[PDB]
């Protein structure tokens, strides 16, 4: 379902830029930039998801090696405008942030067979 | 069987150009018949005079072609054309295409000359 | 010359023949990489 | 591997011959080789349900040279053949009604030709000025990225 | 906080939603672009709308400085930032850090920093 | 490619200071670099005003009092190109935010009837105030102002008056202030001209139908404030948008019954008495001939010479005989086929009742 | 002279379970010729598929037939395998069979159940569409989506069977049985069915080879052909089921022979459920399949290989394959082409759904239109496949 | 005497921040009320399946999740019709057809996008035959994303909608003009 | 079970404010035992007896009567969905997240001021000049 960026238990957040789900996305619906952080860490300062233009197929998912972007069993997120479904970083990172407890159930239950 | 439709044409390269001089004149002949009709299902707003005049236009852009068999080829997609256009198959959206001139005129700069297209990064 | 115009039948806009240019090449081998086999190949961009 | 001259008689062989009773029409496709001389290839696939097997003939073209038509043996060949055409632009000589059957009524081009664009030409919008869906040059918010 | 227009007038938005995140007033990156360039580029679209309820969510680089450093004995500290708590991997790939420099050094997945014992 | 034919630079410097680069070939993901506010675009101008500019990606701020009359100016343009905010004239906040970003305004608000909440004056000459107040306060660019033909602060006419009195104020509070003074316009589904010629069950005229003006085509004037608003040179001016040919009302009726092959009914009844059946009228809810506007069908169109013309903006007008087809057309029955006498030998040779 | 009178069944409306202009000529009630117009869901899947790795590529098969998506996706996986040279695992195998089976229930779920209802029987759809759900649910579980599941692909299954899930599988086909018998009773032996049915879209086992269809529509005219016996792919060799064959080529034969599908995918199902085996559900070659996790995060070379093959992908021998499957709608085939790199040079999809419309043409001339409704249900025609 | 003179207010609320005070404002919320409530428990979408999103649409229609309990029926013909559900790809093509079924719809009338590949074009955004978006063609009110949009993700879509009609101003906003 | 029987017990087990609430609410009269409740005060249910169907025995009652499934809070929207068995009521303190930040939920905003405004985090790739002057010296 929808997506999102996740977090360590530190409050840092797990991705780092390896540009892995842009490159498997048969939609071309991640775009991402960055640069090195002022603490000399590998880290995004761009990661958009077009969700218009996402088939919401994993691959992402299965793609990344931190367990940083994932699908959320949420679907309830229809929206009025079509800009709103051009998903950011610090949208998809808030997304993480309160689908934190479900999406580890999902793990606790799916991590295994991936 | 799977039988034609209407005013279907079975494909024949001609081995001549005397011969694909007839079939081109004959497909003009048609389409200057069939205008009348394109005006009709076509909410068309303008002239059927108009229409002919795109025509003959059309048949000069490949006036002075001497390969033959591209001449085969443009007759082809000359009638494939016809047959869209005659049987209602288009919509007033795709016979508009050919008819750009008839809209409106697009603002107020169309660049002629450098300065110009320069001036509008287009040179 | 005597070299057909498939432009004529190609659907294909004319700004294509009319206003851009193409380039012929092969792949320079990378200084990154050790490897050439993207190379060999004549690519049209 | 044959040329167009010999596709009639070579598929009535594979159609009437005892041993090689090839009697359905599977498939018939175009591929775009633009490296040869003659750039299109013309693959058609048959199976007999008599004997259990499929083969595969192969021939060649050019955006202005045709093929045969297999319609006079096998009518399932109407629609693949016109499909070739639309995709390709392989004109198959003999065909009754050789048509567009995939694009857009008025589609300027072949698609799966390797010099036709991933993302075409042109594009459509809505005018309301016109009050038309009109054909316009293409535009796109986020450029393709090939990788 | 006045922001000033690229027509010359002002915008006004309060202090709160001019920070990059709660837990941090400034940028942490060249490229980023700062609450400031956003409202002041984008304000058409932020004109009528509620800066309450827009997603703010806290930056890493302070959480990952309040972690306190890991103290080894040794030249080597491995990382594996695993749950523990829940099967599977669930971590970012194991990683050894060499240590024996002076100051801390931090994994290139975590920002968790170790020091050897000094 | 797609062309700005709008702009003749790509380099454009507003009279506030911003510098706007233009971006891209002139298509739905290009981008001018102008930002406008359009005030009345759910309407009839303004929705062809609206269209042109984001055509080309202006971002054009739409305020709207109805969620609903306004959606189809978002398919106008691209994501951020039309942006939509909710005013009400009675709320100056709403104006400010209105016009806080923008380098170019369009008032095109105005009513052809009195409501309960709004007069002649109270749309036409106070809304104009707090627009020009609010666009004097941030000091917008450029301020294009549509004030009706035969505006004049005295005249038989309250909409006249009021229109007349609003192009003072917004002159005198915006003195860069462009007044454009459109005739008669026609088109597609038009307020009160050609739609309601083809469609009424009989006109009526106070006068004979006899008032004359020179109609001019909607798109051809929103064209024209097309090029208003990134021509410059018009600042502090005034426009005569009128058309090239002259007519009188009877004129137009008679071409409208030709194009339709219908008798258009009309009537020729006294002032005295659809005036007062008009004043009744403005009891229902939904919009009806008002009064003022069977004292406007005394009053012909006067033009100012000294105003400013389409020629002047390198525009040529199409005229109504032209385009009356392409208008009423939907509206011609089409009752028959010509002469059906030499169909019946040929008719002979088909099958009419299978076998 | 016969004058002919045109009219457009319609680019949309409700017979066409999708988006159809069939124009079709009348004399009085019965059609002289027809004219199915196509093309208004062409969507250019081909030429992107040759712009994509193929493992980006094979979400294109699950949207081409969508009501069967995992029997495209395993056409496509049995072409990139045998291009590959490598053998997926017997567990894989078995699980592609036992969903396969699954697919091919809901392909005949929706099918029958909307021929039905375009002919006029309106509760058959809405009862078996709870038993699409209940098998929704399974896909789902499997692979996280309801329809489109990418969950077959080159080298086997993306990821292992849950715990609990063939206990569920056969607490459903307990009871399916007497679903099928439930629809039975509405439509075989009813008059009305076989008025609307027998002796409809007759087509001879001859012109049905000519035309080049296959499935049912090959099977109703008495060619016992059916590609899982006669070129057994994944694990149909080791299942136990039998084929329906009909007489007469009509549409009756046609949903007799459905029905009798339906039941033979159940007993298959039955059988995959009782001899599942152990082991890996894709090739344990790490270079053409991604690694586990738990390797992948502590091994360097499964890192190395989880990296390329998501991010270049794996490269596959240059040649080219036409192979096919019995998909529930026919033979659906896939002619691929290898240039050796990672992205496909050529990949066709023959659906079955284009040749049978083709043949609407000469099944349907000088029948009346409503029996051209009921051949455009015995078709099956889903129309991302016929456009691809 | 000819009126030179306004005592219009300012700080007048707009719409959306509006709180009724007075009998009249009362009565045309009531109206509005009424109106609204009839609009949403009537709702009935035009047959626009276009592609694989019509089957999450019929399984709306389904037991599980029945849309006739909400009042949902679909309607073949336009005129009948008060929604469009894009359900699938917009071929250009088809984009005329489109067009065409929405301007034959009586208002009011609302459209609704289901699935990326009518959102923005989607998987196949990047093809030469695809249109990136109903938006390009007509004007939408709700955007259901997914591929395919779970039914109940389509089912909260109409919810959406359904608040929107139900915070629709009709006599209240004539009682504003 | 739709049977009136159903109801009827059910509205003699929850009291007739239970009843009107559920019939202005849910449409349907459902007896189950209080499981837990959320941040934004929805209270989850469950149920035990035969007549509920499979997916029927667990439930909501939304605290707005502007309800929305969005307004449900995550773990509860799984819960709710038969994903997990054990609500995070009765989770342990293990397979909770850890939080080094304050946990904020915000339903659904659209048709809202608080509606998403998507902007670019980053600035243009390319710097311009600040024109500054010199004088020939
Ligand atoms: C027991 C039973 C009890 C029954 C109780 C019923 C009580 C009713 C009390 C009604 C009092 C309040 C009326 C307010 C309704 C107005 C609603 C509104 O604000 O606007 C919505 C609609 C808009 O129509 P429009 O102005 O064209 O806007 C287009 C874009 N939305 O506005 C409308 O819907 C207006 C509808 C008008 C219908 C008249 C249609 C014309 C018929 C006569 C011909 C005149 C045509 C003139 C058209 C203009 C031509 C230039
Ligand atoms: N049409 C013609 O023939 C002529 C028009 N004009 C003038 O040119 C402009 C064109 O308008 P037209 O093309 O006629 O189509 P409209 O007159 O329908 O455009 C009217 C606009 O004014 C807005 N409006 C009216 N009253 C108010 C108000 N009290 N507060 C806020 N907004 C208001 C309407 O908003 P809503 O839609 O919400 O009511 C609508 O957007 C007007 O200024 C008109 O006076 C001059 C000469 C001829
Ligand atoms: C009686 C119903 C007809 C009302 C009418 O028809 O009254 C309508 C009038 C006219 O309003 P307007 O501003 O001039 O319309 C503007 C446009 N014109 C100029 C073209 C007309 O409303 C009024 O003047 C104020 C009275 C408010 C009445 C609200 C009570 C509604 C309760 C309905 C209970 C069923
Ligand atoms: S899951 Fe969605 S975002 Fe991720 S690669 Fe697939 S389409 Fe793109
Ligand atoms: S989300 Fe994961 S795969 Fe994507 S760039 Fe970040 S770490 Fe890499
Ligand atoms: S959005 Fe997805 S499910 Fe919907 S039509 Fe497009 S590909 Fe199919
Ligand atoms: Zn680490």
């Amino acid at each position: 379902g929808e997506h999102a960026l996740r977090r360590y238990p530190s409050g840092e957040e797990r991705c780092i830029a390896c540009k892995l789900c842009e490159a498997i996305c048969p939609a071309l619906a991640i775009t991402i930039d960055a640069e090195e952080r002022i603490d000399g860490s590998r880290r995004t300062t761009k990661y958009d998801i077009d969700m218009t233009k996402c088939i919401y197929c994993g691959y992402c998912q299965e793609s990344c090696p931190v367990d940083a972007i994932v699908e959320t069993p949420n679907v309830e997120y229809a929206t009025e405008t079509r800009e709103e479904l051009l998903y950011n970083k610090e949208k998809l990172l808030a997304n993480g942030d309160k689908w934190e407890l479900e999406l580890q159930y999902a793990l606790d239950a799916d991590a295994p067979y991936r | 069987a799977i039988i034609a439709t209407a005013f279907a044409e079975t494909v024949k390269f001609s081995g001549s150009k005397q011969e694909l001089q007839k079939r081109t004149l004959a497909l003009y002949r048609q389409f200057l018949r069939g205008a009348p009709t394109f005006a009709d299902l076509y909410e068309v707003q303008f002239s059927i005079p108009t229409i002919r005049t795109k025509i003959r236009q059309e048949f000069e852009r490949h006036r002075f072609v001497d390969d033959l068999s591209i001449q085969n080829v443009l007759y082809a997609k000359g009638h494939m054309e016809y047959q869209e256009c005659i049987n209602f198959w288009k919509q007033q959206a795709q016979f508009l295409k050919y008819f750009p001139e008839e809209d409106d005129i697009q603002g107020r700069h169309q660049p002629s000359n450098f300065v110009d297209k320069f001036l509008k990064n287009r040179a | 010359d005597n070299v057909p115009a498939h432009e004529i039948v190609s659907g294909a806009p004319a700004e294509l023949s009319r206003n851009r240019v193409v380039r012929i090449y092969q792949q320079a081998k990378p200084a990154t990489q050790s490897g050439e086999y993207g190379t060999f190949a004549w690519r049209l961009d | 591997h044959v040329a167009p001259s010999a596709v009639i008689p070579v598929t009535t062989f594979l159609r009437d011959n005892t041993s090689t009773q090839y009697k359905s029409i599977i498939d018939i496709t175009a591929v775009d080789y633009p490296s040869r001389e003659n750039r299109f290839e013309v693959v058609y696939n048959f199976l007999s349900v008599r004997h259990n097997s499929r083969i595969r003939l192969k021939t060649y073209a050019t955006e202005v040279t045709p093929v045969p038509s297999i319609t006079c043996l096998y009518e399932g060949a109407n629609w693949f053949e016109r499909e070739a055409y639309d995709m390709y632009g392989v004109f198959f000589e003999g065909h009754p009604d050789l048509r567009r059957i995939m694009t857009d009524y008025g589609f300027e081009g072949h698609p799966l030709r390797k010099d036709f664009p991933l993302t075409g030409y042109t594009e459509v919008r809505w005018d309301e000025e016109k009050r038309r869906v009109v054909y316009e040059p293409l535009e796109l918010t986020q450029a393709f990225r090939n990788f | 906080k006045s922001i000033i227009s690229y027509n010359g007038n002002t915008i006004e938005i309060p202090e709160e939603y001019t920070k990059q995140a709660p837990n941090r007033d400034s940028t942490w990156a060249p490229a980023q672009a700062s609450k400031t360039e956003i409202y002041k580029n984008n304000m058409v679209r932020f004109e009528q709308k509620d800066l309450s309820k827009q997603p703010m969510p806290y930056a890493g680089i302070e959480l990952i400085a309040q972690q306190p450093v890991r103290f080894v004995h040794g030249n080597t500290a491995v990382c594996d930032g695993a749950n523990h708590n829940g099967p599977g991997a669930q971590g970012h790939p194991k990683i050894f850090i060499n240590v024996d420099a002076p100051g801390s050094h931090a994994c290139q997945y975590c920002g968790t920093r170790y020091e050897k014992e000094h | 490619m797609n062309s700005f034919e709008n702009l003749a630079q790509d380099v454009n410097i507003t009279r506030s200071g911003k510098t706007l680069i233009a971006k891209g070939t002139g298509g739905r993901s290009s981008r001018t670099g102008y930002t406008a506010t359009v005030f009345g675009a759910n309407g009839f101008l303004g929705s062809y005003l609206t269209a042109k500019l984001a055509k080309h990606g202006t971002t054009v701020v739409v305020p709207y009092r109805e969620e609903m009359a306004k959606r189809h100016l978002k398919v106008t343009g691209d994501l951020g190109v039309v942006n939509f905010l909710e005013m009400d004239l009675r709320n100056l906040e709403s104006i400010d935010e209105a016009v806080r970003h923008s380098d170019i305004v369009v008032n095109l608000i105005g009513r052809e009837y009195e409501t309960k909440n709004f007069n002649y004056y109270d749309v036409h000459v106070e809304g104009a105030r707090r627009i020009a107040e609010a666009v004097k306060k941030h000091n917008i660019a450029r301020y294009i102002h549509v004030s009706a033909f035969n505006a004049e602060i005295d005249s038989p006419s309250e909409f006249n008056h009021t229109k007349g009195l609003g192009e003072q104020v917004t002159k005198d509070i915006v003195p860069w202030a462009t007044i454009v003074r459109p005739a008669p316009m026609f088109g597609r589904e038009d307020k009160w001209f050609l739609d309601r010629m083809a469609r009424s069950p009989c006109l009526v005229s106070a006068n004979k139908f006899q008032e004359t003006s020179n109609p001019v085509h909607v798109i051809d004037v929103a064209a024209a404030l097309e090029r208003i608003c990134f021509d410059d040179s018009t600042v502090a001016q005034t426009f005569e948008l009128y058309g090239p040919q002259k007519f009188t009302q009877k004129q137009i009726i008679d071409m409208v019954s030709e194009t339709l092959r219908k008798e258009v009914r009309h009537i020729e009844l006294p002032k005295a008495l659809y005036q007062a059946y008009t004043k009744a009228t403005q009891a229902i809810w939904w919009p009806t001939y008002s009064p003022d506007q069977v004292e406007r069908q005394f009053l012909s169109q006067k033009i100012d010479p000294s105003a400013k013309t389409f020629n002047d903006l390198d525009l040529t007008p199409m005229e109504l005989p032209d385009l009356m087809f392409k208008l009423i057309r939907p509206y011609r029955v089409n009752t028959f086929q010509h002469d059906v006498s030499q169909l019946e030998n040929k008719e002979k040779t088909f099958v009419h009742i299978l076998d | 002279r016969i004058r002919a009178f045109t009219i457009n069944f319609g680019p949309q409306h409700p017979a066409a379970h999708g988006v159809l202009r069939l124009i079709l000529e009348l004399s009085g009630e019965e059609i002289i010729r027809s004219d199915p117009h196509v093309g208004l869901l062409h969507r250019g899947t081909e030429k992107l598929i040759e712009y994509k790795t193929y493992m980006q590529a094979l979400p294109y098969f699950d949207r081409l037939d969508y009501v069967s998506m995992m029997t495209n996706e395993q056409v496509f996986s049995l072409a990139v395998e045998k291009l590959l040279n490598v053998e997926v695992p017997l567990r894989g195998k078995y699980i592609r069979t036992m969903f396969g089976e699954i697919t091919r229930v809901l392909n005949h779920l929706m099918s029958v159940c909307s021929h039905a209802m375009d002919v006029g029987a309106l509760t058959p759809f809405l009862w078996g569409f709870e038993e699409r759900e209940k098998l929704m649910e399974f896909y789902e579980r499997v692979s996280g989506a309801r329809l489109h599941a990418a969950y077959v692909r080159p080298g086997g299954v993306s990821q292992d069977l849950p715990a609990g899930l063939l206990d569920d599988i056969y607490m459903w086909a307990t009871q399916f049985g007497d679903r099928l018998d439930e629809i039975e009773e509405l439509l075989t032996d009813n008059r009305i069915w076989k008025l609307r049915t027998v002796n409809i879209g007759t087509v001879t086992a001859q012109d049905a080879l000519n035309l080049g269809l296959s499935g049912p529509m090959l099977r109703g005219s008495g060619i016992p052909f059916d590609i899982r016996k006669n070129a057994p792919y994944d694990a149909y060799d080791k299942v136990d089921f039998d084929v329906p064959v009909g007489m007469n080529g009509d549409c009756y034969d046609r949903y007799l022979i459905r029905m009798a599908e339906f039941r033979q995918s159940l007993r298959i199902i039955e059988q995959c459920c009782n001899d599942m085996p152990a082991g890996a559900v894709k090739v344990e070659d790490f270079k053409i399949n991604s690694p586990p996790r738990n390797l992948m995060k502590e091994d360097m070379e499964a890192l190395i290989h989880h990296f390329l093959l998501y991010t270049k992908g794996y490269s596959v021998p240059p040649g080219e394959t036409y192979t096919a499957i019995e998909a529930p709608k026919g033979e659906m085939g896939v002619y691929v082409v290898s240039d050796g790199s990672e992205r496909p040079y050529k990949c066709k999809i023959r659906a079955p759904g284009f040749a049978h419309l083709g043949a609407f043409d000469h099944i349907a001339r000088g029948h009346f239109l409503p029996d051209a409704v009921a051949i455009i249900g015995t078709m099956d025609l889903v129309f991302g496949e016929v456009d691809r | 005497p000819r009126v030179s003179s306004s005592s219009m207010p300012t700080d007048f609320p707009l719409p959306s921040q509006q709180k009724p005070n007075s009998a009249v404002d009362y009565t045309l919320t009531t109206l509005d009320a009424v109106a609204n409530w009839a609009r949403q428990g009537s709702f009935w979408p035009v047959t626009f399946g276009l592609a694989c999103c019509a089957v999450e649409m019929m399984h709306v229609s389904a037991p599980r999740y029945d849309q006739d309990r909400l009042g949902i029926i679909f309607r073949a013909s336009p005129r009948q019709s008060d929604i469009m559900i894009v359900a699938g790809t917009l071929t250009n093509k088809m984009a005329p057809v489109l067009r065409q079924v929405y301007d034959q719809m009586p208002e009011p009338r609302w459209v609704i996008s289901m699935g990326s590949c009518a959102n923005g074009g989607g998987y196949y955004h990047f093809s030469y035959s695809v249109v990136r978006g109903c938006d390009r063609i007509v004007p939408v009110d709700v955007y259901v994303p997914g591929c395919p949009p779970t039914s109940e993700a389509l089912m909260y879509g109409v919810f959406q909608l359904q608040r929107k009609m139900r915070n629709t101003k009709i006599t209240r906003m004539w009682y504003r003009k | 079970s739709s049977s009136l029987y159903r109801v009827l017990r059910n509205a003699w087990e929850v009291g007739p404010r239970s009843y009107w609430k559920q019939l202005n609410s849910i449409g349907d009269t459902k007896s189950g035992r209080l499981v837990g409740t959320d941040i934004y005060g929805n209270k989850f249910y469950e149920t035990d007896h035969q007549d509920e169907i499979h997916l029927r025995t667990r439930y909501v009652e939304y605290k707005e009567k502007d309800y929305d499934m969005s307004q449900v809070e995550p773990g509860w929207h799984f819960w709710l969905g038969y994903g997990v068995d054990t609500a995070p009521c009765n989770t342990p303190k293990e397979k909770l997240p850890i939080r080094a930040y304050p946990y904020k939920f915000q339903p659904n905003y659209t048709g809202t001021p608080g509606a998403f405004v998507t902007y670019n985090t980053l600035k243009p790739k390319i710097s311009a000049w600040e024109p500054v002057t010199k004088q020939r010296s």
